[PDB]
This record gives C-alpha cells, structure tokens and sequence, in this order.
C-alpha cells in the first residue's frame, strides 16, 4: 500500500507538469471556441460584400436610388442576407449535433467510469480501469482516467491441466507456471505461486482426455495432520 | 497541336489542348461532348480529322510550413500534377512536391501530406519521409510457455 | 461498419465558369465565400482521416506472427496476410476488396494512411488478439497459448473450464468448418456489403448531380456565359450573369451542407466502430447481440477500402 500510494501521487503530480510543457493538450475544446469566433467574424465580415448591387451599405441606396428602382437591389441585398442567416444557423445545428453527441459520451463517461467501475478496456483510458476522477472546465470536462498497467514481465512453463491418481486437476482461479521441476500455481495479472492443493482445484474425469496434461502431485491439505 | 491555345470552331470559344484522337466518328458528327455536358471532340472543319480537347493542367496549391517562429522555408505540393510540365523533387501519388528531401528514415507523421507520406523539421531544412507505423515486436509464441508479470505501474491518463 | 469517405475538394472558378476573365473580377465583391466553402471541405479531410486512425491505430507497437502457425487445430490461414501476393492481404480480404470497388474544378485527394498501411495495422491486430487474448490492448504482449487463451474466453461466459479440454479437438473442427463457410456465403450473397457501397454510390450521386446543376438554365437564357457575353450588353447582361452566380453558389453550399451531415454520420458510426474495434478485438464484451448475436467470445478484424470488417 505503501507503494501503491506513491506511485498514485507521483502519476497524478506530474499532470500538471506535462499539461503546462504541452500546451495543444487542451486544443480540442479550443477547437470548439475557435470555430464559433470565426464563423461569427465570417458572418459581420460578410456584410461588406455588395451582393452584386450597387453598394454594401442600404442606407445610401435608399438615398441615391428612387424607390421603383431601389427595391430591386434591396430585395438583393435581403435575400443574399437571409441567406447569409439561414446557412450560419444550419452550420451551428450540424456542430451542436456533434457537441451534444459528444455531451452524451461525456454523459454516459461519468455514469459509468466515476459512479461505478467498467470492464470495458480503452473506455475510461488505456488499460484496466480501477477508478476516475472528473475536473471542470469552462466548456467542457477533463477526466484522469486511474488505470493498472502491468510492468516486470517473465516468461513461465505452462500447462493445461494435471494428471494425477488417474484423474485430472483444473484450476479454479488462475493458471498452472513452472520453474523446471516444479509446479505452482497463480494468478493471471499477478505472479503469486502457491502449493496446489484441493482447494484451488477440482476434478472432473480422467485425465488422458486432455492434449499435453503433466504429471505432478496434489497435496490433500487433510491428508498429513489426519495421519 | 499539342499547346494551351484559344479554340474557336465555328463557336464553341475556350482554353485546351489538340491531341490526335483513335475513335472513328461518323460523319454527320461536328463536335462530340463527353458527360455531364463537357466538349471532348470538335473536329476540323477544314482537313476534316478529329482531335481531342483536354483542359490545361490545373490543380491545388499546398503550402508545407513548420511555422514562422521556427524557420522560413516552405515546400509547395501541386495536387494532382505531374510536374513534368509546369530545388529537390519529390513524386508522391497526391502529387510532387517541390522544396523538400526525401529520407528512408522512417518517422511519426508531423504534417499530414497524403499517401502514407509525411513531413516534419529536420534540426536546417524541411525532410520527407514515409510514416513509421510503429517498432516491430515478434511475440515468441510457444505452447508450453506464458508470461505473467511480477510487479505493476499505475497510471493516470487524462481526457478532454 | 463504414469509417471513411472521399475526400473531396471544390475549385471556384472552373466550378461556375470554366476558365473565364470575368469572374475573377466579379466574384471578389461577393465577399469570402470561397474562403469558407474550403474550410469546410477540408475541415471534413482531416476529420475522416481522424476517424480512421481512430479505429485502425489503437495499438501502438506493430505485432509480428511466428512462423510456426499452429494454434491447436485451429486454422487462421484465411485471416492472417499472405506472404505470397505482394499486397500483403488475407484471403477474405481479397474477396472484400474485390467485391467493392469504386475535371470540372473538382479533385479527389487521396487517404493518407494507405490501404496496405491499414492492411498491416489489421495484421498487427490479428497478431495481438491471438498470441495475447486482452494483454496486448491493456497493456505489455504476455505470451499465451491458443487452447488456454480460449479458456480465458469460456470461463468468462460462464462455462468452467473443463468443457474446452474435453471437446477441444471439436471445437477446432468446428470454428475451422465456420470460417470456411463465411467467405462461400460472402460471394454468394449479393448485397452483403451493400453498406459501404450505398456510401460511394451517395457521394458518387451528389457529384453528378452537382456537375449536370451547372447545366440548367437558371431561368436566363443560356447555362452557358459565353453566349450571354455575345448576346447582350454588359450592363444588360449582369443581370444574367448574377442570376447565374448565386444558383451555382447556392448548389455548391448545399453540396456542402448534406455533405456535412454525411460526414457527421459516418463519424458518429466510426467512433461506433472505434469502441466496436475495442471491446470486441482488444478485450472481451459481456454485452448482448453487440461483438455478433450470442454470447461474445472473440472477434476478428479485416481490412476494406472505406470500412471495416469484424468477424464476431
Ligand atoms: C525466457 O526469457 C528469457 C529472458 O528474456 C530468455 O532468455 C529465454 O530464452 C526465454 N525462454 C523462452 C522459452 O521463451
Ligand atoms: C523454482 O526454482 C527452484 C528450482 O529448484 C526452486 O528452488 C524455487 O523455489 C522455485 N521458485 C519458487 C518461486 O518457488
Ligand atoms: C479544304 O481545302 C483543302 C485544301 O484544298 C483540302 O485539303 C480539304 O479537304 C478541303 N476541305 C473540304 C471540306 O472541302
Ligand atoms: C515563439 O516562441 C516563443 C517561445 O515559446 C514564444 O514566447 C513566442 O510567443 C512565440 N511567438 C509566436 C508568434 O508564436
Ligand atoms: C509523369 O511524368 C514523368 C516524366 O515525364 C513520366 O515518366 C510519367 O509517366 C508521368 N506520369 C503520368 C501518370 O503521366
Ligand atoms: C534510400 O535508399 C536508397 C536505396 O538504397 C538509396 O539509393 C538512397 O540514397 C537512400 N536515401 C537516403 C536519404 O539515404
Ligand atoms: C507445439 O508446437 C510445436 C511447434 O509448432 C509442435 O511441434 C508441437 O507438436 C506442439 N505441441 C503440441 C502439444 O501441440
Ligand atoms: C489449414 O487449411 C489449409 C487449407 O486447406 C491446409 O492446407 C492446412 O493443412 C490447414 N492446417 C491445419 C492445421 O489444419
């Protein structure tokens, strides 16, 4: 627990140290301020644009032309605004889509990476998830994502089954490892090698059924202190 | 033949290149359009042979920057042009690009280009270079062998 | 499941006119729409391309097969690349690339990650999810053998162990008879893999579409600018020209908006294929009818030229 722990504080202190050095690891959200600021200054910039008529600006128009005349490059000018309206709109009703579609992954994120625990692999970060933790934003939100990573790896002699007293042994939790003239078991994520005993195991039929099965004892656990 | 001229056929005014055809049209035909309303074919009223119209090369104009508070070079990429016709050269299926070096050294993708071909700083000048996809590892798969791990790291991945 | 599309990219001038001098003086007083129709056609190329490296590069480090292809019985010979043809591609995959296949100012730009890129991000795959079971999508390639790695796949369903070493001989003889049977009722069918095709024929069908909106008439007189220029006044003919230029720029935006719900849709169903590729490939899902009708054991992916294939 003692090393759990620090390498907790170790992994969650050096956020901040990489979140500062790299400074695009918070572009995607700035994505979504940056392309509203942008099509806004596209839809005022788009006024200086004359449509075709005689200017940008209605107001002399209506001063310089007279009114069987004027209406005609009005009706120009209005229809090429309320269109300029109408497809600024339509881009914000397709990107808000996206946002929502990705305000439901967040929604459904929390659900179930903070308020619970999901088996899922490369859902709630790379790795086997533990737990998370959420933090706010201006516009969105950032999860640390707590996984377990396995490190330290070493290769081991395995076996599917045991033959021993003409039946076979299968293992309960976990796999059958070896060093070379002897054989223990553990667990998958973890090596922790124990004596095989009954209690791990159980027996179901003989054992020349099973493709590649070793032979090595059972120790009963009630066998030398009933004796 | 063979040149970006002005063609005018008894109307028909444009911009494109003559070249000698190999269908044999029949000879009611005065110009041929090919789909979605393009002239392919406008023969010669005169020596009466057909020739084909093709459209003058064109195309997108890209240009690769590293940004301006590193270096000032660039390199242009012609979209879809054999640069046969209108300093190192470099022919990628999106295009030839023009102002970069190809390597063989194999890096992760900085700028996307096209064509599994990416670019990136060099530190001097502006490399070329097919993406690295990754580092291979041969797994020594066996029958008679596992691997467990000893010992574990936690880690914390952030998400935005 | 689709992942991508074509990637398409619109010139201005060639698309209203055609090569012509008047418009490169009379479409700057339109303002910056061209500025803007590129920002969204381009916004969309980086954005599939996203997508397919969202789905396709979720491992890191490039798996290689061993050369002793024996898994207890089992046969993957129809699944891994074939060393032999220089495309480096499976048996299925070949059928799948086979079976579905494919100016006026308009270009196509081409993928960045090629498919024979994808093809060894599949190969990496496959490599992954035999010689590891989950190790490799959680982490480190713990090496594992097939017959015990099914095992994995068996208890977690909730049958115990014993049942796969009994009938194993049984269960290769079987899954080996499946997959034989899934690329005969693959070229068999017809409409198979209609899904990917439906997406290159709708894109295909907006283009054309798109090239014969220039051909109509637009109430004037002439679709063409060079009978109008001939014809009448300049004065007389701005009209016409005018009544020409917002109907081919207003067929242009709304080639570009349904575009945009398109792209918004094959994304939103490639980050459906993203986790699709992660829970059913990298890991086990304990879902219902989700990695395949059933109770989920394992999956495999294959290659294709705008999608993917999952072998549930
Ligand atoms: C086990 O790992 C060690 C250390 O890498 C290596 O020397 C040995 O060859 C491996 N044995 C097998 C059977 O893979
Ligand atoms: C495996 O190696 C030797 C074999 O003689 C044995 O002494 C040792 O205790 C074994 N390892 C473990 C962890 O029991
Ligand atoms: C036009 O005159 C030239 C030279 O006399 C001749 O070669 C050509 O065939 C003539 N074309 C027609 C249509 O008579
Ligand atoms: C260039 O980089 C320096 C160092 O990071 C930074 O202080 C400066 O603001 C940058 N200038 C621009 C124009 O980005
Ligand atoms: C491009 O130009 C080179 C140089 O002439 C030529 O060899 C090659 O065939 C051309 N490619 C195409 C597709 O025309
Ligand atoms: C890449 O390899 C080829 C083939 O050996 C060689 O001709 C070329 O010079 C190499 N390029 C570089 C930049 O090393
Ligand atoms: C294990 O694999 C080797 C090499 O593929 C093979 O010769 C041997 O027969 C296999 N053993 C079993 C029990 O499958
Ligand atoms: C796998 O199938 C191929 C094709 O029929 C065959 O040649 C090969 O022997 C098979 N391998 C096994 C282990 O069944």
């Amino acid at each position: 627990q003692k090393l759990i722990a620090n390498q907790f504080n170790s992994a969650i202190g050096k956020i901040q140290d990489s979140l500062s050095s790299t400074a695009s690891a918070l572009g995607k959200l700035q994505d979504v301020v940056n392309h509203n600021a942008q099509a806004l200054n596209t839809l005022v910039k788009q006024l200086s644009s004359k449509f075709g008529a005689i200017s940008s600006v209605l107001n002399d128009i209506f001063s310089r032309l007279d009114p069987p005349e004027a209406e005609v490059q009005i009706d120009r000018l209005i229809t090429g605004r309320l269109q300029s309206l109408q497809t600024y709109v339509t881009q914000q009703l397709i990107r808000a889509a996206e946002i929502r579609a990705s305000a439901n992954l967040a929604a459904t994120k929390m659900s179930e990476c903070v308020l619970g625990q999901s088996k899922r692999v490369d859902f709630c970060g790379k790795g086997y998830h533990l737990m998370s933790f959420p933090q706010s934003a201006p516009h969105g939100v950032v999860f640390l994502h707590v996984t377990y990573v396995p490190a330290q790896e070493k290769n081991f002699t395995t076996a599917p089954a045991i033959c021993h007293d003409g039946k076979a042994h299968f293992p309960r939790e976990g796999v059958f490892v070896s060093n070379g003239t002897h054989w223990f078991v553990t667990q998958r994520n973890f090596y922790e090698p124990q004596i095989i005993t009954t209690d791990n195991t159980f027996v179901s039929g003989n054992c020349d059924v099973v493709i590649g099965i070793v032979n090595n004892t059972v120790y009963d656990p009630l066998q030398p202190e009933l004796d | 033949k063979n040149k970006c001229v002005n063609f005018n056929f008894n109307g028909l005014k444009g911009t494109g290149v003559l070249t000698e055809s190999n269908k044999k049209f029949l000879p009611f035909q005065q110009f041929g359009r090919d789909i979605a309303d393009t002239t392919d074919a406008v023969r010669d009223p005169q020596t009466l042979e057909i020739l084909d119209i093709t459209p003058c090369s064109f195309g997108g104009v890209s240009v690769i920057t590293p940004g301006t508070n590193t270096s000032n070079q660039v390199a242009v990429l012609y979209q879809g042009v054999n640069c046969t016709e209108v300093s190192n050269v470099f022919q990628t299926r999106a295009g030839c690009l023009i102002g970069a070096e190809y390597v063989n050294n194999s890096y992760e993708c900085d700028i996307p280009i096209g064509a599994g071909i990416c670019a990136s700083y060099q530190t001097q000048s502006i490399i070329a270079y097919t993406m690295s996809l990754g580092a291979e590892n041969s797994v020594a798969y066996s029958n008679n062998s596992i691997a467990i791990p000893t010992n574990f790291t936690i880690s914390v991945t952030t998400e935005i | 499941l689709p992942v991508s599309m074509t990637k398409t990219s619109v010139d201005c001038t060639m698309y209203i006119c055609g090569d012509s001098t008047e418009c490169s003086n009379l479409l700057l007083q339109y303002g910056s729409f061209c500025t803007q129709l590129k920002r969204a056609l381009t916004g969309i190329a980086v954005e599939q391309d996203k997508n397919t490296q969202e789905v396709f590069a979720q491992v890191k480090q490039i798996y290689k097969t061993p050369p002793i292809k024996y898994f207890g019985g089992f046969n993957f010979s129809q699944i891994l690349p074939d060393p032999s043809k220089p495309s480096k591609r499976s048996f299925i995959e070949d059928l799948l690339f086979n079976k579905v296949t494919l100016f006026k100012g308009l270009t196509v730009l081409p993928p960045l990650l090629t498919d024979e890129m994808i093809a060894q991000y599949t190969s990496a795959l496959l490599a992954g999810t035999i010689t590891s079971g989950w190790t490799f999508g959680a982490g480190a390639a713990l090496q594992i053998p097939f017959a015990m790695q099914m095992a994995y796949r068996f208890n977690g369903i909730g049958v115990t162990q014993n049942v796969l070493y009994e009938n194993q001989k049984l269960i290769a003889n079987q899954f080996n008879s499946a997959i034989g049977k899934i690329q005969d009722s693959l070229s068999s069918t017809a409409s198979a893999l209609g899904k990917l095709q439906d997406v290159v024929n709708h894109n295909a069908q907006a283009l054309n579409t798109l090239v014969k909106q220039l051909s109509s008439k637009f109430g004037a007189i002439s679709s063409v600018l060079n009978d109008i220029f001939s014809r009448l006044d300049p004065p007389e003919a701005e009209v016409q020209i005018d009544r020409l230029i917002t109907g081919r720029l207003q067929s242009l935006q709304t080639y570009v908006t349904q575009q945009l719900i398109r792209a918004a849709e094959i994304r939103a169903s490639a980050n459906l294929a993203a986790t699709k590729m992660s829970e059913c490939v990298l890991g086990q899902s304990k879902r219902v009818d989700f990695c395949g009708k059933g109770y989920h054991l394992m999956s495999f992916p294959q290659s294709a030229p705008h999608g993917v294939v999952f072998l549930h």
